[PDB]
């Protein structure tokens, strides 16, 4: 819960810190998650791409955050074969669901 | 006014400077001939402060040399392959190892901890014999910092250690942490007759330690097993 | 005392090339040297949400809102031309021999024991059973995976190429030879004797395998699907990319190799399902299940460990399976 | 009184270049100057679970669940084109000479004692045995490591290049000359004479070695494999990279050099395995074993210290092995591991 709040605060401070949303040279899926972490559309940003970003909320980026959480939490047959690792994954999924709800509350 | 911490030596730069209005000197920390660090410390620093400025670099050297020259680890496992029963830090390998995967034909196996494992089937009595023969002393990593011709058992190839090599193991700043008085008491010798070994040049009444005294001292400090 | 080596690696025998795709008309196949290659092209695709979402959701309004977005993707596709009904797939297969020797091994004693164990297998019987099943999998066009289902007539031309020119030809109707049973035929036995001569190291075998599939005019062929990065946008092959050698649709060589070693009919769970590919814990990814499950003592590792260490040589069918796994190659180690 | 030098370093002789791979058709082997290079491509690989498992695994639910989620990799691959069946591998090789002089040495007494020991070796016999074995390993295309295995016809062209043009040409059938024994042949002995002239310092030897292997159309060739560094990847990155020099698939120079010095037949274990590369404690990585293990007195260092310090000259084949290790070069002395 501290790591989820730290990620939310880092996303909020990164969003407030950058003045514009700058286009990147050859940035696929970094732009893909950065659209979920995006500020408003700028003068360089297109109205069509801004409308496409505003229309769809980035919950799938939250799924990518779950992929980051699976990167953070090491799992194996010692936890998958046991009952405690499933409960730890369920708690991590509940925290990721709360973080995904907080993220999806902004967009859409 | 150089400072000696075991094999390390901290020397000043023989002419100071004025930094921020105050007089300073450059102190160099050497490990033998290799220069490890330079700091610029003020005057009116006592030698304890000069020691505690370089103590962190000395400690990181000790950490890296302890991890780098760590002895090998054999593991006694059962017939499945997992479930370690015992571990033993050896200073040598049992000479009959050749790459094995344990099966259930024998109930006890002795593998290396290194990953393309070598192993041998044992029966808990030859495991005890191998562990008694090949075990490593608690300070075996200091043997990594020694020239290897002062650690040999062949008396024809052995040469006695210098004063700098002797300061790795004997002295208050040494890696064993054993003073010259305690090392004199280990060898059944007077502190003065033992201080004759730690002079540095052969003119100032310095004789060399003998083969038996050096190897028995390495045995008693817990550095080399010396069987 | 003898134990199994901790590193033990075998180079594969039966190296196939990448299978190139080309197109032409039927009965032009005897002049099929200038047939143009099947080009991979791009197209757009936009279909609504067909996947099973979480049911009993009491919100049809979000369903209707999701339906209003077409989710346009871009898809690589490969079709025959409109004036060709025959897909020609060409590759080469090299048979080398020396199937007992590992390329890397720790123990020399285990290496000599395994070498003499494969030697007693070869002295007891040659590679002729395995070569017969490999010649069957060459005979039927199993290496056409989805280009074989729903074909009118598939024909396999196999050229043994001793010098730079053709030394012998075989011609098979690949729908006559089934994908189920292993029959006998004099030309098929001659091909099997050639493959067994290659696998025994008595000769150097290089085969050119051409398969003609009568699918239809402008029909869709199925090359190997590449791995697609999810970094870009909805364009630039966002869903499907097809493998290609230079301006030609192609199949991966390990796809061909998986189809060639589909000879395992000795797995204990069933025999009415037909052959599967030889694998330690012989498993098919289409079913997501593992035959030769190691609780039963019939996986490759337990069989090889009982055969080599304890000298409990298994049944001759399981011996064929173990030698087929050594022909397949692998990394067998801890 | 005379001890070994604490520092002793020898630069290598027999410098090969990187071997570049091109592809063409056989019987165009004389017009192989515009043959296009073999390029390195990528492809995808889906893998099964085909390795050994622990007893913590092999529960059937766990094994089938592992088969449910597969492993997808990208792999660098190199093939011939579908209209070409001949791999061409070209490099250059410099034979230099001066094989006794160390590049760095502590003791001058050890230096000139070692120099006169190599001088008595050269006076007693030339480099003719060593150059004969080196020209053999040039003749059979052993530097094609896996590209030689199962090939229909291998042909080696060696052009000795004196000024900017060809001064002599040799042509060999590499499948005729075995990988097992060192035979005799007059063209091969002329090549051995040239290499022994280079090793003795009497001349300047530059050779250009071209090898042709008839593999087949579209078959897979095997360049050198690089080392991939990825720390916490995306579970579908590259698992195999191949070496390439300007988008041409290539073999490392030290790979070619390890295949050139595969001349050690005098190791005490056996001789039915064949020659191995000359190493101190002569060791093959594929067998995971050290022949010339120093518990027997046939490793490089005990032989060299007996020959130089105590004048116990070994057998003439062990002297061949010691001089081959001095030609190989190395860091000898008290930089010990």
């Amino acid at each position: 819960g501290q790591i989820c709040d730290e990620a939310l605060q880092y996303a909020a401070r990164l969003r407030e810190l950058e003045p514009g949303w700058s286009a990147t040279p050859g940035c696929q899926l970094h732009d893909a998650e950065q659209l979920w972490l995006d500020p408003l559309r700028a003068q360089t940003d297109e109205t069509f791409l801004q409308r496409r970003l505003r229309g769809d909320w980035p919950a799938e980026v939250g799924n990518r955050f779950a992929n980051w959480l699976n990167r953070a939490v090491s799992s194996d047959s010692q936890i998958l074969g046991s009952p405690e690792a499933a409960q730890w994954s369920q708690e991590l999924s509940k925290e990721l669901t709360m973080f995904k709800e907080i993220l999806e509350d902004e967009r859409d | 006014n150089a400072i000696h911490i075991g094999p390390f030596s901290i020397t000043p730069a023989a002419r100071g400077l004025h930094y921020g209005g105050l007089p300073h000197h450059q102190w160099t920390l050497y490990y033998g001939p290799r220069e490890m660090a330079i700091k610029t410390l003020p005057d009116s620093y006592t030698s304890s402060e000069v020691r505690d400025e370089f103590s962190d670099i000395i400690a990181e050297f000790v950490i890296d040399a302890r991890h780098r020259y760590a002895p090998d680890v054999l593991e006694l496992v059962n017939s499945d392959g997992d479930a370690v029963l015992a571990r033993v830090a050896v200073s040598r390998l049992p000479e009959a190892l050749s790459g094995c995967i344990p099966d259930d034909r024998f109930p006890y196996w002795l593998l290396t901890a290194s990953r393309p494992r070598l192993g041998l089937p044992v029966t808990l009595n030859e495991y005890t014999a191998l562990a008694v023969e090949l075990s490593a002393p608690p300070l075996a990593w200091i043997t990594g910092l020694l020239p290897g011709e002062v650690l040999t058992h062949d008396a024809e190839e052995w040469r006695p250690p210098t004063s700098w090599e002797l300061r790795h193991v004997v002295g208050e700043g040494s890696f064993t942490g054993v003073s010259g008085a305690a090392a004199a008491a280990l060898l059944g010798m007077s502190a003065t007759n033992f201080r004759k070994y730690t002079a540095g040049d052969s003119a100032a009444n310095r004789q060399k330690i003998s083969f038996a005294a050096w190897h028995y001292l390495l045995d008693r400090l817990g550095v080399k097993r010396a069987s | 005392i003898l134990s199994t080596a901790s590193v033990l690696a075998f180079e594969r025998k039966l190296d196939p090339s990448d299978a190139l795709m080309s197109a032409g008309a039927w009965a032009q196949r005897d002049a099929s040297q200038e047939w143009p290659a099947v080009t991979v092209r791009e197209k757009s695709v936009r279909g609504t949400i067909s996947n099973r979402l979480k049911t009993k959701d009491r919100d049809p309004a979000k369903l209707d809102a999701s339906i209003q977005s077409p989710n346009l993707q871009t898809v690589d596709v490969a079709n025959l031309p409109s004036d060709a009904d025959t897909l020609k797939v060409r590759f080469t297969l090299r048979v080398l021999g020396g199937a007992g020797t590992p390329s890397a091994c720790n123990d020399a004693a285990y290496r000599d024991k395994l070498l003499q164990t494969v030697a007693t297998y070869v002295n007891e019987q040659g590679f002729a059973e395995l070569a017969r099943r490999y010649a069957h999998n060459l005979a039927n066009a199993r290496f056409l995976w989805r280009n074989r289902v729903g074909a009118e007539a598939v024909e396999v031309r196999i050229n043994h190429i001793r010098q730079g020119e053709v030394a012998r030809t075989w011609r098979f109707d690949a729908l006559a030879i089934g994908l189920r049973d292993f029959k006998a035929d004099a030309e098929l036995d001659a091909l099997a004797e050639l493959i067994a001569s290659g696998l025994s190291g008595s000769g150097h075998v290089l085969l050119e395998v051409v398969a003609f599939a009568r699918i239809g005019d402008g029909q869709e062929v199925f090359p190997s699907q590449e791995l697609i990065l999810d970094k870009g946008d909805k364009k630039g092959q966002k869903s499907k990319t097809l493998y290609s050698v230079r301006d030609a649709a192609a199949i991966h060589s390990q796809k061909i190799g998986n189809a060639l070693r589909t000879i395992d009919t000795w797995y204990p769970d069933e025999d009415g399902l037909g052959p599967i590919a030889v694998e330690p814990y012989g498993s098919v990814t289409s079913q997501g299940k593992a035959y030769r499950q190691p609780k039963q003592k019939l996986d490759f590792y337990t069989l090889l460990d009982n055969w080599v260490l304890r000298d409990e040589a298994p049944a001759v069918e399981q011996q064929h399976y173990v030698i087929a796994n050594l022909i397949r190659g692998g990394v067998f180690g801890e």
